[PDB]
Parts: structure tokens; C-alpha cells; sequence
RNA sequence: GCUUACGGCCAUACCACCCUGGAAAUGCCCGAUCUCAUCUGAACUCGGAAGUAAAGCAGGGUCGGGCCUGGUUAGUACUUGGAUGGGAGACCGCCUGGGAAUACCAGGUGCUGUAAGCUA
RNA sequence: GGCGGUACACCUGUCAAACGGUAACGCAGGUGUCCUAAGGCGAGCUCAGGGGGGACAGAAACCUCCCGUAGAGCAGAAGGGCAAAAGCUCGCUUGAUCUUGAUUUUCAGUAUGAGUACGGACCGCGAAAGCGGGGCCUCACGAUCCUUCCGGCUUUUGGGGUUUUAAGCGGGAGGUGUCAGAAAAGUUACCACAGGGAUAACUGGCUUGUGGCGGCCAAGCGUUCAUAGCGACGUCGCUUUUUGAUCCUUCGAUGUCGGCUCUUCCUAUCAUUGUGAAGCAGAAUUCACCAAGCGUUGGAUUGUUCACCCACUAACAGGGAA
RNA sequence: CUCGCCGAUCAAGCAGUUUUAUCCGGUAAAGCCAAUGACUAGAGGCACCUAUUCUCAAACUUUAAAUGGGUAAGAGGCCCGGCUCGCUGGCGCUGGAGCCGGGCGUGGAAUGCGACGCGCCUAGUGGGCCAUUUUUGGUAAGCAGAACUGGUGCUGCGGGAUGAACCGAACGCCGGGUUAAGGCGCCCGAUGCCGACGCUCAUCAGACCCCAUAAAAGGUG
């Protein structure tokens, strides 16, 4: 009772049926990940300006 | 042009373009010439409605949208896209065939001037 | 079923081209990435620290963080039918300046001096790239070049 | 042994005996080039071959069969000194046989070695005197009949098994351009060092 | 015997950087010594770079950057007869003249030599230049000793104890300089003021000259022409060291305009290259 | 794998680097009166046979060694548990290696 | 033009052999007291200046090898898309676009940044 | 299906069709370890091999010169990388430590595992720049509950207080290899049930390796003479009276081996009718052609189809029709 | 639901597409006289050694396509001034980043389109099958397993006599006109053309995608 594995057949279909959409690229990008060293002194460029 | 050309080579098996001449480019209009006017297949019967799409571009009657497409101009894109597709018939006294190139006997790809003969057996 | 190695089918990618192993050329590491500028991504077998993925080399993203030996990158990575955003650390060893958007910024500051450069005149030359268009009518003079006549050889086995 | 059909068409990826493939049994012909074989190139003018016109896949004991038919008429015609022949097809390609028999696990072991041949491929040539044509068309005609598929046997222009034309060949010896070197020669160009060019004069 | 030197060999071999062809460049610790870290956006990184030669010692002061490397300061040993030290140019004393030099002279072009003045005097103690607030911060560069091994009392470090007194702020350690007792671990000060001052160059005159003046006149001929004696060497280099630190400014010699006259012979052109082996080719069927 | 009997790593109370005792890590015995073992044998008692499963199919044939790293401060006697990888022979005391030698 | 220091690109720079050159500089060279250093002052480190071109180095030479560039190989090999094209088949031709590689032939052989000095 | 294997958790090259991804019980392999150094750092050195030499000494001991792009080595499989390195040797060492978050990879973009770039401590090596929070990179590993140990600048043990005990928070370990993790030996022909043509045992179908049958070429056999009769080495086909391969039809059922009986068809003709060929003198026999009209037996043994023998005979030919 | 609706009165942004510009790769081909591995034959110099030669690679490659993948084509820009910082440091600008103010539309490639914009709830499905090309195991299969796209499953219609998938074309109910693929002796709508040229005789003729079979070898037809 073998059946089939692996199969993208249909996919690509799916994919564009609503489309690829691209990432939203938002004006004022996150600042997550940022060195700590200079966010600490960033926000201390902010509290005396 | 070059961007535009290319987009024809990569659909050639199912297009049949050409060169069309005056009388083409007349008669489609006047026969089978449908404007958009607001996302409507409006049926040009009156030069006032060119003129109130069209009247910034200084397109005010339908002899301007004639000169405008036979002659591009500056406003070629804002006439052209006014016209909704040409809803032409089939052609009257058949195809040679549908499926090859028309170099090599059959209907598709570039025929330089011989469009012309295919418009007046479908429009 | 395939291994879900990190290195696998980089036999190739990861190489380095023929007479040009060694050691690292100093210039890439004198090379300074701001952030917010175009870079492309190629890894390199020498530097076996922070290199990329397989699924980055020959990408590009822009830059959001810069470190002491390394940069972060906002590659945009296709996974099934979503792009998605990816945020990689890789060292500059791996990584270089993409010249996609030099073409652009020469291409305005050209323009920011011909319309300058036309106010003071009274000039009207269009700023707008355009497609090449059909080629104008000439005359072919065959005052020295007479047509030569062409015709298929004989078939020879 | 297999018949022929099964393994005509050139279907997998060239398999050759390698590190990977071992156990491959010795090849049915194992001598390429028979006849006066130690003979200058001047003593053999003629040059003829049997090119293949369609791409398939030759048995190593095809082109086993073909050499010795090719081989016993020009012994007979042309004497055992004046003819050579140089079969320009090495089985290199591993054809596998499954076992004798589900096909759980249906990957064979090595059975032999198949030449594959290309369309205008060189199978067989040879070369002998300017007068023993008519025996090496019909010798090599003879050999069709052990391959299979559709071959032809076309006298070449060139001298002998060297790669210059018959016209030029004899030109290219009083420039000193070419020095015989057993059955081929040796093209001497114009950009060495000068003293290689004082010893030919 | 199989040849090593084939086409195969040439076809698959990959040459030297050419710096390191000639064996000057170490570029494993080039790349550790030149390179700045991304998070300074063009911040040079300057280096002290000493270089000794069979009769001249060179002290330059750089930073690298893609199109070559700029010398911000450069100081020669052939400037101390300027100075007083018209005899050996190549010297311990003469490296830590040739540094205080380069040191001194830095510091008048960036407007730093009214600050920063080092130790007038030479103690041999561990000396490191402190930045005073308000002022403009010290300047910080590396040592760069390249090929040269660095042992303890290599005279790389006597040019950077030169520099370190000039009132460069050169991170370093006692460990290498002369005077350094591995033994117990402690460096004696005193020990490193003599090699300074040439105090053990003073030894080895006053060895021969009590013991054989032959060798001494072998040793020492152009110390005995130019009326240096072994109790004139403290004093030299101290008086050396003062004229240093008055005027280190180095003005560049007049421009001596030349007709640019050639002296070696010119690349045969492709047209006497052809002939020449036309003439041998006839003058070789000739003499047959 | 021998590690050696002593490390200067860092103390954690002490806030700075330390030398420190290694020593192998040893489980002990089981209390009586933990909650796991007072509702173990609380579940367990009756009938009703066994309750909780008793694992029989060991797949493991070493495990990984702990090292008890403990500081050798008279009043800063505080202890650390590190972790080696899986190794089947382990020698605290052990001898360093000897090259040159036969 | 040259000699050095630090380089960037990393053979148009490499390799073999031959010839020529020392104004400055460079190199060889002369010593082992100090610093340092090894089985050995060869190397490394240090002290020095009697000799000046043997080598390093630099510049030339070779119908040089290599490398680099171009021509050619060739619109060939291969390939995108198309047909109710051919053929028992293997495979091939054509239509619409892109389009290589070796051999062979020819030319070239380091360029250049910062700083210092010398007009062989 | 069972037996075997693990393609069940992982790694290298290929398959894979020049981004990435991409299957089969595809191919060649590897893993459940090893290492206080084979970790970290600094310095010096140059390897594999080949040539000329040098008491014993030889093809292999050791000394030394020359060439030596790495053709050696880097714990292991493979690939990649590396020459003042990442290899070799040496002396100092514990960054194989303590911490919060971000992030890559398998990914659902979850956990774990394995990695990357930083921040904050405390340190190692180095003159220094720097390098290092394990192994040059891609592999070498594990949830909840429970136990155990370590830590607190700490909480509860409740109507208060003190001391044991217990519970809890933070981090390791004990392990689930069916490797996202049940605690688990068979037999059933005395068997039952829900189902399955998702799946075997019949026919049929596709396929023809195998079986059977027929050509092509001509070394040779045939006293001589390649082809009267044969055809080695090769090679091209047909057939479904062999056996496989496949699993499309049939498991709310297609009655299943042989014989008996009876009808019909096929020809790849054993005999008879009409002929051609010979190594056809006659007789006998062999090869081939038109040709299936007509006939192709009685018996011993075996359940046997298939065999073997006994006699008869113009001959006692071979098959199909579930 | 948030908008655009008024079209480039507007900012726009987007795209299974091209153009321009800049990167990525190691497949086809090619090469092995270049490395690794395999391999045939002579020749020269005293078994090796040098220069040649025949033939190959899927787990080899100097070189290297076509197709293809990523990014960039503007106001979220460009330029200028000032200020802030414990980060950085010879160098109050030395870098860097943040903040504030001002100057400048010829929206600064083609084509198309309202944004497939922002969320919420969510059934069914998780046995697929076929074809062109690429491709693996197999002698082969209406066989087994993959890749791109299309079809089918879910789809009728004209054509292929017949038919799941082939070719044409996708569907509300009708009148007229005209075509596709395929056809026009008769069945059977249409050559009932004074169609053009040539080939072909078969005592098994031949008659056209998928497709329903035919080869080697032969002929003084
Ligand atoms: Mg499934
Ligand atoms: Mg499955
Ligand atoms: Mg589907
Ligand atoms: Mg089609
Ligand atoms: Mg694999
Ligand atoms: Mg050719
Ligand atoms: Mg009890
Ligand atoms: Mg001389
Ligand atoms: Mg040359
Ligand atoms: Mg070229
Ligand atoms: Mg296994
Ligand atoms: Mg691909
Ligand atoms: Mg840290
Ligand atoms: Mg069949
Ligand atoms: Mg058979
Ligand atoms: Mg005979
Ligand atoms: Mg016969
Ligand atoms: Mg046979
Ligand atoms: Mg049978
Ligand atoms: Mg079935
Ligand atoms: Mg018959
Ligand atoms: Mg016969
Ligand atoms: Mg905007
Ligand atoms: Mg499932
Ligand atoms: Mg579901
Ligand atoms: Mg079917
Ligand atoms: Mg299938
Ligand atoms: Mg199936
Ligand atoms: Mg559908
Ligand atoms: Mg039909
Ligand atoms: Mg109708
Ligand atoms: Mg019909
Ligand atoms: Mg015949
Ligand atoms: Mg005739
Ligand atoms: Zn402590």
C-alpha cells in the first residue's frame, strides 16, 4: 500500500493565487537587534537634545 | 521600442501583429471605436466625449485620437489606453493556420504590412 | 531524502576561483558599510566565521547594524509564496558593495544640474530615461561598398 | 549473455569503471590498433573511416567482432604489412543487469562495457597505400554488419591519421613545418626558441 | 629524473603577493594591525613603523587606507648629525633619538607640543604620557616591528621608549626592553638608561682601548676622526635630546630641477625584435 | 578524556577568577520523604498492580560527566555544577601527554 | 629617471639562462664587550665601517615557458519558445531569440598611492 | 505480507536539470565517538616527493646541500579552506567560565539540537595591534512528570514563635536510538468481526528479461568447395503454447489442478495432394514452397499437465478458444 | 473595515511582463597537449625520461552559456544650517547616530491595474492521475519515483469513427453573420473546381498528431 512522497506540483499555483507579496517596508524601520552599546547612547542623545 | 518589442516576441504564439496603416488605424476607430470613460466600453458616437476625457492632452475630437495613434505623439499613452480593446470579429474567409509562425505559412508572429489584410477581414 | 545539513551543495559556491586562493585581499577589509546602504552577499570558504547561508549567497539586502567585525543585513528571502525580511549577521569578509544604486545616484546628480542648468538658459530638455527607440531613416551609400553577393555553399562531407 | 536491444539507446548517464563502480568485468576487445602499426606516416597516404549516423551506444564485443572481420579481409588482399587499423572506440560506459529474477532494491550489478558513439563519430580507420582502396571500402563494409544501426564509410582527405589535409601535407614537410615521428606528425610552429629551428636545418 | 618545472607546473601556480615575494610584508599580522573596526566609519588607526637598516634606522607613523597607506610623520637616523650624533647612526641611543624625533616632530604639526611634553629626563622607569582633561586627548598609535623577531632589547623598543618619551601614547610593556630580568620577573630601570645614553657602547671602547688599542682603532676608526671618546657619549646624546625637542621640524630640501637624463638602455622594439632573428636565421644558412 | 584537578574560573560569590577543586558529580541517594517518592508509594500501595512506568528499552551507553567545581577560599566555599560531553572513559586525576617520547 | 620605508591591485609582477649598473641609498661585508641567541654569533640579537658590485636588488636580452589581451575557432556547439514538422525508432531539419570553449594566430609584459633622499 | 534491511534521529559528494528547494528499499559513504589538548594565544619553522652526497649503512636508520603551489598534514566519512598559516615544534595557559536579549539553520517560521554577530562581568596569551566565551567549517545528539545536585543580595510550611522536615523559584545532570519522547512475548488449520481490489494468490491487459521461433554478415565445417546441408564472433526481429515484472479490473465471491466428454479455430506442415533443391543412381532421407481439405492411435507406471517405455501406424505435428 | 473614488485636479503604490544598470551560479557544451582518475599507439634521448597521439568521467575541471535568482530605477528623495550624546577620539563635529529648521517637482524607464489595502471567523482537502520537455531505478511496461508548466480531478462543446487526459475552444436563453482544429466520392453538412506538377501497381497496395506496431538486410520493379 505504497503511496506518493513528495510532490510541488500544484504550489506555484497556490503561491500566486493571492500573490507574493513583498515584505511591507515601513518608513521608521525597528531598532531591534541594534548594537546595545550604541542604543545606550542613542537614548542618551534623545533625553538631552 | 526595445521594452515594448520584447513583450511581443514572448507572446508570439498568440499574438498576429503587424504595421497597420492610415486607413487601418481609421477604420478601427471610427467602426470598432469604444472609448473608456469611466471604466465603461462607451461608444464613441460624439466628439464631446473625447473632449471631456481627453481635453487636457488637447484631444478634442476623434480625428486627434486618429493623429495621435497613427502619428505617436507625446500623448500616445493617454489616447491609446483611452480606447478599450477592439473587439474584432473573425476573420472573414479564414486563417492559414493558427499554430505556426507566419514566416513558415501560418497566422502568428510579425507580418511587417500584411496586417493590413487581416483588419479588413475582421474588423 | 536529503541531509538538512548548513553546508551542503556549497562544494562549488564556497570555493575560491582558480589561482586566487590564500590569503584575503586587504582592501575588503578596509571597507566601510554604513547603515542603510545596498550590499551583496557572497561567502567566502577562507573565513569560516560568520559566513551565510546557502539560500543568501548571491543575494543583497541593506544594512541595519554595524559591529566590530561584522554587519547586519535585511535580506528578503523567499520561503514558499511569502517574502519574508530575514535579519543575518555576516562579517565583511563575505560581503560587498552593490553597484545597483550607484547607477541611480550618477543618474541624479545629472539631473539635479540639467534642470538647474536649463532654468538659467530657458531650456526645455526632458530628465526621463526612455527605451531605445526604432531606428531613424538614413541613406546606405555604396559609393566604395558594393553589394557583395551571398549565396549557400555546396554540401561537403 | 543480454541481447543487444536492451542496451542500444543511450539512456543513463555515462557509468564508467571508477572508484565508485567496482567489479566491472574486462572489456571484450582489449587491442585498438593492428597491422604495421611502426609505419611513417609517408607509407600509408590513404585514410579511410567508418563514421556512425546515429547516436547510440556500441558493445565492447561489437567492436571486438568488427575489428576481426576488418582485420582477416585486409590480411588476405593487402598483406599482413600493409594496411593499419585503429578502432577509435574504447567501452568506457558500465551497462548494469538487475537481478535474475520484486524489484525491491532493483539496482544492478556491472554486466560489461558499451562504446557510446555520437552522430559522425569515428568508429573505425584505416589507413594503407594509394592503390588499396577498393579493399578497405570493402573491408570496413564487411564490419557494418556486426553494429548495430546505420553507419558510413567515408574516405577521408586528410593524410593518413594525422589531422592535415593531402594537399597541405606535402607542403608542410619542405617547410619544415611538420617532422615525421612514427605513424603521425609533429606540427612545429613558428614561435619557439630559435635553436629547435636551427637543428631541423 | 622527472622535470618539476613543466607547463602543468606554471598553469596551476598561484605567485605571492608581491610584498611578500620580496619578504617584507607579514601580512597575518598586517591584517591584525592595520585593520579598523567597522562601528569607527573611517576612524584612522595610526602605527609606528620602525625599520633598520645596515646603516640607517627609519620611524614613520601611518595609517592604512585602499589606495595605499599615507605617512603622516617620518624621522631618518641620518638627521642626528643635525642634532650632534654624527657617529653611529644605527645604535641603540641612536633608535631612541630617531623615535623621540618622530615623536616630537608629530606633535608640532598637529599643534600637540605644548602639551604632552614626555619625561625631559631619562629615568628608564615605566612611562605612559596621561591625558589631561580639557585638552586635546593624546596621540595613540601601535608599534610595528614586522620581520624583525622581538626579542628583550630589540632596538624596535628603543625607538618606542623614544616616542613614549616624546609624549606618544603607545600601549606597551617592560618585558622587552633592555634591562628586563626574566628570572625574577622585574625590570631594572637603570639598566635600560644606559643603553639609552649609550652607557654600553662607553664599555666596549674603554674594554679595547685598556686591553688592545689595535681592535680599538678597528672597531671604532670613525669614532676616533670625529673626536668622540668613550666619555663623550653620555653627554652627546643628552645634549641630542635636547636639540630634538627645540626644533623637530624638518624643512624639505630645494627642489633640484634635472633634465631627467636616462642611464639605462630602452626596450628593443617590435621592430628591432623581428630583425635581430632575421639576421641569425641568414647568417645561420650562411655557414652551411 | 582527564581534566585536570584544579581550574582558576570564575567564582560567582567572589565576583573574581578563583582557583577551584574539580570533582566528579555523584547523584545520591534517594530521600524517602520526597513528594515524588511520598505519592509514589501512596498511588502504589493497595491493589492494582503497577501504576507508573518502568522504563526498560535503554538506548544511552554513556552520559555526561559533571564537575563539581568548588572554590578553595576559606570563607567562600561555594560550589558550581559543569557539564563535559558524553565520554565512556574519564579520569580526574590522570597524566599529561608526553610527545617526545617512545 | 633612480635608490629606500609603508602599501593598494596580487604572474602584463612568475620561472630558467645571459648581459650591464653603485651618485645617494641598498646589499654583501667586519666583530661578540653589552642586550639577546642557538649543538654552532650560520640564523636571531647586538657593536661597527676596511673593501665596493661576486650575489641580492635594478635595468636589458630570448622567433623563451607561463601569464595577460585580442583575433579566430563560429553565429559553430549548446539553448528559450512553437508546430497535426520528418522519422518504425534512434534522432534530425525548420521557425522565433540568446549564443560558448580548446586548438591555432598575433600583441604585451607590471601599473600605482603616501613619505624621505639622490641627479650615474 | 513475512524474513532481511533502517532508506525511523543525523552528516559528506552526487542524483538535482549553473539561486534555494526537490523523490524512490537511487548511488559511494559516515555517526551514537575522540581531545587538558587534538582547547586558547604568541613565537619560530616548512611539508609529500625527487636528485646529488656522506664510516658501519643496504631499496628502508642518521647527517647535509639543491629543487620542491602544497601534489603533505589538519583525531574520523567526504567536500570546502589553509604556507612567516589553520600544518610542524616549543612555553605560558583554562574563553571548554559567569550572564540578558537579538539572530541564522531544520521550521509551522514552534520546541530542542547545532551555529553567528554583539552588550555586561571576570580572565588567558602577546612588546603590541589583537585573538579567544571549545575543537578550521559542514555531523556527533533529548519534552512534561519524577529524582538528584548547585545557587540566592531569598519565598511558603499558613492561629503566632524557634528548630528539623517538606514545598517553591533559577541553572545542570539522570532519558526516552520507534531518537517531538507507550511500561508490553507468541500461537490460532477451531478461529471471529469491521473493512480492503488502497493489497497477494486465477484469467485478462501492458511489458518479453527469460522461454520459444525466424532472419542478416561469413571466419569455419562440409576429402577439395563460405552459403547441398550447417553458421563461430557479432547483430536485427517476431511470438504470447514458458517463466517473470507490474498490480489496472474482480475480496456485499468470476468455483480452483488434471482427466473424461464435445465443438471450433490457428500453422510455426508429422502424414497425404501438387512442386522446387541436394554431397537426389535406385531405395531411403534431408532442405524449401502453395497448402490446415483430411488424419494424427491402443496401452504399463504416476492425481499429475510434463515425462519414460511397450506395440501399432501413411504419420502417430505443435497449439488456442477466461 | 481603512481609503482611493474625480484618473498623472493628487500623492501613489503594485506586477507569475519587458527595458536600463549592477551582482549571483558551475548545468549544456568544451577540455584533459591544464590538475585528479581512466586509457591506445608508435617516436626521440642513456624499465624510466621528454615532446606528441587515440579514447572518456555522475560522485573530475582551466574555461563556460541559454533559461533563470537577488537588488536598484526618487519628496521615505536631493541639498544646506543648527543642536544633542555617557558612544567614538590628535583634531565641540574627529568619526557616527539622533533631533530641529530651511531650499528644491520636468514624480525624474515601458506597459497594465482602484489599493489582490488592513483584520476577523472559516468549511472542504491532506489516496490524485495524464501530457510536452528535463530526469532516476528497470530489458521493458497502460511500470515505479522526481523537476517546470499546462490539463484533469470539478468540464460540457467542435474535431480525432469509437475514447478521461490529444487538437481547437471553455458554457445564461436565442436570431443572423464568420471562424478554429478538422474536413468536403457516398454514409455525412462542404471541391458536382473542365484545380497545378510529379511519383506509384502491390497474388498480404496505400490512406496523415497522441494512435493502436515493425527492423536489420535485399531487388536488373
Ligand atoms: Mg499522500
Ligand atoms: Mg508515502
Ligand atoms: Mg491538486
Ligand atoms: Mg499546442
Ligand atoms: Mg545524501
Ligand atoms: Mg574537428
Ligand atoms: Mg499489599
Ligand atoms: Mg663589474
Ligand atoms: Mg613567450
Ligand atoms: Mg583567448
Ligand atoms: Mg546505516
Ligand atoms: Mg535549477
Ligand atoms: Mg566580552
Ligand atoms: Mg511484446
Ligand atoms: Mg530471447
Ligand atoms: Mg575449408
Ligand atoms: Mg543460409
Ligand atoms: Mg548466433
Ligand atoms: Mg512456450
Ligand atoms: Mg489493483
Ligand atoms: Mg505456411
Ligand atoms: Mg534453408
Ligand atoms: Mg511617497
Ligand atoms: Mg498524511
Ligand atoms: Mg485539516
Ligand atoms: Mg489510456
Ligand atoms: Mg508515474
Ligand atoms: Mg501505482
Ligand atoms: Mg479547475
Ligand atoms: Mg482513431
Ligand atoms: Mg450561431
Ligand atoms: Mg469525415
Ligand atoms: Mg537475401
Ligand atoms: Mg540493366
Ligand atoms: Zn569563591
Amino acid at each position: 500500500a505504497k503511496s506518493k512522497n513528495h510532490t510541488t506540483h500544484n504550489q506555484s499555483r497556490k503561491w500566486h493565487r493571492n500573490g507574493i507579496k513583498k515584505p511591507r517596508s515601513q518608513r521608521y524601520e525597528s531598532l531591534k537587534g541594534v548594537d546595545p552599546k550604541f542604543l545606550r547612547n542613542m537614548r542618551f542623545a534623545k533625553k538631552h537634545n | 521600442n526595445k521594452a515594448s518589442i520584447n513583450m511581443l516576441r514572448i507572446a508570439e504564439p498568440y499574438i498576429a501583429w503587424g504595421y497597420p496603416n492610415l486607413k487601418s488605424v481609421r477604420e478601427l476607430i471610427y467602426k470598432r471605436g469604444f472609448g473608456k470613460i469611466k471604466k465603461q466600453r462607451i461608444a464613441l458616437t460624439d466628439n464631446s466625449l473625447i473632449e471631456k476625457t481627453l481635453g487636457q492632452c488637447g484631444i478634442i475630437c476623434i480625428e486627434d485620437l486618429i493623429h495621435e495613434i497613427y502619428t505617436v505623439g507625446k500623448n500616445f499613452k493617454a489616447a491609446n489606453n483611452f480606447l478599450w480593446p477592439f473587439k474584432l470579429s473573425s476573420p472573414r474567409g479564414g486563417m492559414n493556420k493558427k499554430t505556426t509562425h507566419f514566416v513558415e505559412g501560418g497566422d502568428a508572429g510579425n507580418r511587417e504590412d500584411q496586417i493590413n489584410r487581416l483588419v479588413r477581414r475582421m474588423n | 531524502t536529503n541531509t538538512r545539513g548548513k553546508r551542503r551543495g556549497t562544494r562549488y559556491m564556497f570555493a575560491r576561483p582558480f589561482r586566487k586562493h590564500g590569503p584575503i585581499p586587504l582592501s575588503t577589509y578596509m571597507r566601510i558599510y554604513k547603515k542603510g546602504d545596498i550590499v551583496d552577499i557572497k561567502g567566502t570558504g577562507t573565513i569560516q566565521k560568520g559566513m551565510p547561508h546557502k539560500c543568501y549567497h548571491g543575494k543583497t539586502g541593506r544594512v541595519y547594524n554595524v559591529t566590530q567585525h561584522a554587519v547586519g543585513i535585511i535580506v528578503n528571502k523567499q520561503v514558499k509564496g511569502k517574502i519574508l525580511a530575514k535579519r543575518i549577521n555576516v562579517r565583511i569578509e563575505h560581503i560587498k558593495h552593490s553597484k545597483s544604486r550607484d547607477s541611480f545616484l550618477q543618474r541624479v546628480k545629472e539631473n539635479e544640474k540639467k534642470k538647474v542648468e536649463a532654468k538659467k538658459e530657458g531650456t526645455w530638455i526632458e530628465l526621463k530615461r526612455q527605451p531605445a527607440a526604432p531606428r531613424p531613416a538614413h541613406f546606405v551609400s555604396t559609393k566604395n561598398n558594393k553589394p557583395q553577393l551571398l549565396e549557400p555553399i555546396p554540401y561537403e562531407f | 549473455r543480454r541481447p543487444a536491444r536492451c542496451y542500444r539507446y543511450c539512456k543513463n548517464k555515462p557509468y564508467p569503471k571508477s572508484r565508485f563502480c567496482r567489479g566491472v568485468p574486462d572489456p571484450k576487445i582489449r587491442i585498438f590498433d593492428l597491422g604495421r602499426k611502426k609505419a611513417k606516416v609517408d607509407e600509408f597516404p590513404l585514410c579511410a573511416h567508418m563514421v556512425s549516423d546515429e547516436y547510440e551506444q556500441l558493445s565492447s564485443e561489437a567492436l571486438e567482432a568488427a575489428r576481426i572481420c576488418a582485420n582477416k579481409y585486409m590480411v588476405k588482399t593487402c598483406g599482413k604489412d600493409g594496411f593499419h587499423i585503429r578502432v577509435r572506440l574504447h567501452p568506457f560506459h558500465v551497462i548494469r543487469i538487475n537481478k535474475m529474477l520484486g524489484m525491491r532494491g532493483a539496482f544492478g550489478k556491472p554486466q560489461g562495457t558499451v562504446a557510446r558513439v555520437h552522430i559522425g563519430q569515428v568508429i573505425m580507420s584505416v589507413r594503407t597505400k594509394a592503390q588499396n582502396k577498393e579493399h578497405v571500402i570493402e573491408a570496413l563494409r564487411r564490419a557494418k554488419f556486426k553494429f548495430p544501426g546505420r553507419q558510413k564509410i567515408h574516405v577521408s582527405k586528410k593524410y593518413g591519421f594525422t589531422k592535415f589535409n593531402t594537399c597541405d601535407f606535402d607542403n608542410m614537410l619542405a617547410e619544415k613545418r611538420l617532422i615525421p615521428d612514427g605513424c603521425g606528425v609533429k606540427y612545429i610552429p613558428s614561435r619557439g626558441p630559435l635553436s629547435r629551428w636551427k637543428a631541423l636545418h | 629524473v622527472k622535470v618539476v618545472k613543466n607547463k602543468s607546473y606554471f598553469k596551476r601556480y598561484q605567485v605571492k603577493f608581491r610584498r611578500r615575494r620580496e619578504g617584507k610584508t607579514d601580512y597575518f599580522a598586517r591584517k591584525r594591525l592595520v585593520i579598523q573596526d567597522k562601528n569607527k566609519y573611517n576612524t584612522p588607526k595610526y602605527r609606528m613603523i620602525v625599520r633598520f637598516s645596515n646603516r640607517d634606522i627609519v620611524c614613520q607613523i601611518a595609517y592604512a587606507k585602499i589606495e595605499g597607506d599615507m605617512i603622516v610623520c617620518a624621522a631618518y637616523s641620518h638627521e642626528l648629525p643635525k642634532y650632534g650624533i654624527s657617529v653611529g647612526l644605527t645604535n641603540y641611543a641612536a633608535a631612541y633619538c630617531t623615535g623621540l624625533l618622530l615623536a616630537r616632530r608629530l606633535l608640532n604639526k598637529f599643534g600637540l607640543d605644548k602639551v604632552y611634553d614626555g619625561q625631559v629626563e631619562i629615568t628608564g622607569d615605566e612611562f605612559n604620557v596621561e591625558s589631561i582633561d580639557g585638552q586635546p586627548g593624546a596621540f595613540t598609535c601601535y608599534l610595528d616591528a614586522g620581520l624583525a623577531r622581538t626579542t628583550t632589547g630589540n632596538k624596535v623598543f628603543g625607538a618606542l621608549k623614544g616616542a613614549v618619551d616624546g609624549g606618544l601614547s603607545i600601549p606597551h610593556s617592560t618585558k622587552r626592553f633592555p634591562g628586563y630580568d626574566v628570572e625574577s620577573k622585574e625590570f631594572n630601570a637603570e639598566v635600560h638608561r644606559k643603553h639609552i645614553l649609550g652607557l654600553n657602547i662607553a664599555e666596549y671602547m674603554r674594554l679595547l682601548m685598556e686591553e688592545d688599542e689595535e681592535c680599538y682603532k678597528k672597531q671604532f676608526s670613525r669614532f676616533i676622526k670625529n673626536g668622540v671618546t668613550a666619555d663623550s657619549m653620555e653627554e652627546m646624546y643628552k645634549k641630542a635630546h635636547a636639540a630634538i625637542r627645540e626644533n623637530p621640524v624638518h624643512e624639505k630640501k630645494p627642489k633640484r630641477e634635472v633634465k631627467k637624463k636616462r642611464w639605462n638602455r630602452a626596450k628593443l622594439t617590435l621592430a628591432q625584435r623581428k630583425d635581430r632573428v632575421a639576421q641569425k636565421k641568414a647568417s645561420f644558412l650562411r655557414a652551411q | 578524556v582527564n581534566v585536570p584537578k584544579t581550574r582558576r574560573t570564575y567564582c560567582k560569590k567572589c565576583k573574581k577568577h578563583q582557583p577551584h577543586k574539580v570533582t566528579q558529580y555523584k547523584k545520591g541517594k534517594d530521600s524517602l520523604y520526597a513528594q515524588g517518592k511520598r505519592r509514589y508509594d501512596r498511588k502504589q500501595s493497595g491493589y492494582g498492580g503497577q501504576t507508573k512506568p518502568i522504563f526498560r528499552k535503554k538506548a544511552k551507553t554513556t552520559k555526561k560527566i559533571v564537575l563539581r567545581l568548588e572554590c578553595v577560599e576559606p570563607n567562600c566555599r561555594s560550589k558550581r555544577m559543569l557539564a563535559i560531553k558524553r565520554c565512556k572513559h574519564f579520569e580526574l586525576g590522570g597524566d599529561k601527554k608526553r610527545k617526545g617520547q617512545v
